[PDB]
RNA sequence: AGAACUGGCGAUGCGGGAUGAACCGAACGUAGAGUUAAGGUGCCGGAAUACACGCUCAUCAGACACCACAAAAGGUGUUAG
RNA sequence: GCAGUCAAGCGUUCAUAGCGACAUUGCUUUUUGAUUCUUCGAUGUCGGCUCUUCCUAUCAUACCGAAGCAGAAUUCGGUAAGCGUUGGAUUGUUCACCCACUAAUAGGGAACGUGAGCUGGGUUUAGACCGUCGUGAGACAGGUUAGUUUUACCCUACUGAU
């Protein structure tokens, strides 16, 4: 359920990555198997970016997150990527929140910063996030 | 409006229906015009809206 | 089975003058003037006197002999176009959304534009044949009427209006809103 | 795949079937002239764009034995009965 | 494997919206057989990888017809091969089977395309082990492990260059 567009981000996260949990549901880590909207082509990987949501199973937390398929979405990014007013600009790790198919968060705080393209695009998240950039 | 929903059957409504391929034919038609089934004459009236 | 002759009679009313030259016919009476091109169908037309015209086939096939009778339609239509007229009426049919006909100019063409059809936003414009003039009919709600000599043009330019406003992705038996034709006849 | 009778190919060129061991015509010394076979005579291509009565219009017409394919079932297309 | 004809019946009523028994006519060479014409003074043999093009019996996209088509969703059919048809776990696999994304994850041909293009996991030399069989040497369309992949400077084709 995104609410509106986004600009192109360059993409960082292939399928396998593994980002760290940003949300306070017990998970501590979220390993990537999908992205929601990729396209198809012969031997690429589908890779995802800042305010993409992406299907995630949990490796290490809480067991009862764990061996199951859940909707995720980036909320930090390590890969560089240019914003329309000209600035290059990262995080220092990759960082993801779980989510239901809507887009409403599993947890309730988010800790660390939070892109500005990620908290646009998702209004739950907005609403959890601290500091935005 | 009976009278303009009359007006509007008899265009969109009164027809026949070829068996063979779907084509929409007078409801007075004896053959179907099209030349892929060989002008048949199988016809089925279209069916009304419940 | 090759017919030796077939013949075909034309009347012709005192006011209203034809020419015929080389298949080319031409019908002035006092409503105007319509001109019309047959060198598609080798036939030949005599002339008995100022009220009668014959035109026949020599040595004709069935299918030869079947366009016979569609020449003496066509010359009739001309003849009456000329003397009578056409005027053909039409109706606005829908359920909830209301239909808005008008008249519009657009560099100097004389569009007609339906706008409100099932409540779409697009605009549909019709373009108005040469010789066919346009007029919404008073105490008749959501009547268009088409008037002209020639009935090829009155009858396609209102086949064009009815052809533009067909629903799309519907049971059109449930959906039936449209602008039909409704009566065909003369002016006078 | 296996038999019967005959004619062939194999052992065989030549004219014809565009092309082909077996089909059609015809079997062979070296030449000239005449006439034909099977097959052909719009142009390629030698030879009537000959004559005569009909049939057929196909938004995948049809066009010659062996032979290089088409059926059941249908059409108020057209023709005759 | 795919497509027709006929219509007893199914479909609340109603043969033919969508299906369809008993019968019957075909098409295809992406299955497997039958045959043994070509090659045993040798046409490199499974699959994958890479890359081009072709077929339509159309999964998706464009425009339409039909419905037991109210809407939404879906189903049947037409013109259409222009344009796309994927990422992974196990298996040498073709095949198969799940996970997931997607508008969609359609089926096929090109010497069962493609080894002087690769790879060599499998099959199918010689080493070795096991089970059953054999007195034995040995056998097994049973399992298991280790096992050399050669040459283009010629002609043509193609790509560029005089
Ligand atoms: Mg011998
Ligand atoms: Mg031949
Ligand atoms: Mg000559
Ligand atoms: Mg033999
Ligand atoms: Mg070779
Ligand atoms: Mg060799
Ligand atoms: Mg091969
Ligand atoms: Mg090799
Ligand atoms: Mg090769
Ligand atoms: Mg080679
Ligand atoms: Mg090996
Ligand atoms: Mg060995
Ligand atoms: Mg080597
Ligand atoms: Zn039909």
């Amino acid at each position: 359920g995104a609410q509106g567009t986004k600009f192109r981000i360059s993409l960082g996260l292939p399928v396998g990555a593994i980002m760290n949990c940003a949300d306070n549901s017990g998970a501590r880590n979220l390993y990537i198997i999908a992205v929601k909207g990729s396209g198809s082509r012969l031997n690429r990987l589908p890779a995802a970016s800042l305010g993409d949501m992406v299907m995630a199973t949990v490796k290490k937390g809480k067991p009862e997150l764990r061996k199951k398929v859940m909707p995720a979405i980036v909320v930090r990014q390590a890969k560089s990527w240019r914003r329309r007013d000209g600035v290059f600009l990262y995080f220092e790790d990759n960082a993801g929140v779980i989510a239901n198919p809507k887009g409403e968060m599993k947890g309730s705080a988010i800790t660390g910063p939070v892109g500005k393209e990620c908290a646009d695009l998702w209004p739950r998240v907005a609403s959890n996030s601290g500091v935005v950039v | 409006e009976p009278s303009l929903k009359a007006l509007a059957s008899k265009y969109n409504c009164d027809k026949s229906v070829c068996r063979k391929c779907y084509a929409r034919l007078p409801p007075r038609a004896t053959n179907c015009r099209k030349r892929k089934c060989g002008h048949t004459n199988q016809l089925r009236p279209k069916k009304k809206l419940k | 089975m090759k017919y030796i002759q077939t013949e075909q009679q034309i009347e012709v009313p005192e006011g209203v003058t034809v020419s015929i030259k080389s298949r080319i016919v031409k019908v002035v009476g006092p409503r105007g003037t319509l001109t019309k091109n047959l060198k598609h169908i080798d036939v030949t037309f005599t002339k008995v006197n100022n009220q009668l015209i014959k035109v026949a086939v020599h040595n004709g096939g069935r299918k030869h002999v079947a366009a016979l009778r569609t020449v003496k339609s066509l010359v009739d239509n001309m003849i009456t176009g000329v003397t009578k007229g056409y005027k053909y009426k039409m109706r606005y049919v829908y359920a909830h959304f209301p239909i808005n006909v008008n008249i519009v100019e657009k560099d100097g063409a004389k569009f007609i534009e339906v706008r409100n059809f099932l409540g779409d936003k697009k605009i549909r414009n019709v373009p108005v044949r040469d010789g066919v003039t346009i007029e919404f009919s008073t105490n008749v709600k959501d009547e268009i009427v088409l008037s002209g000599n020639s009935v090829e043009d009155v009858s396609q330019n209102a086949a064009d209006l009815q052809q533009i406003c067909r629903v799309r992705n519907k049971d059109i038996r449930k959906f039936l809103d449209g602008i039909y034709v409704s009566h065909k006849g003369f002016i006078t």
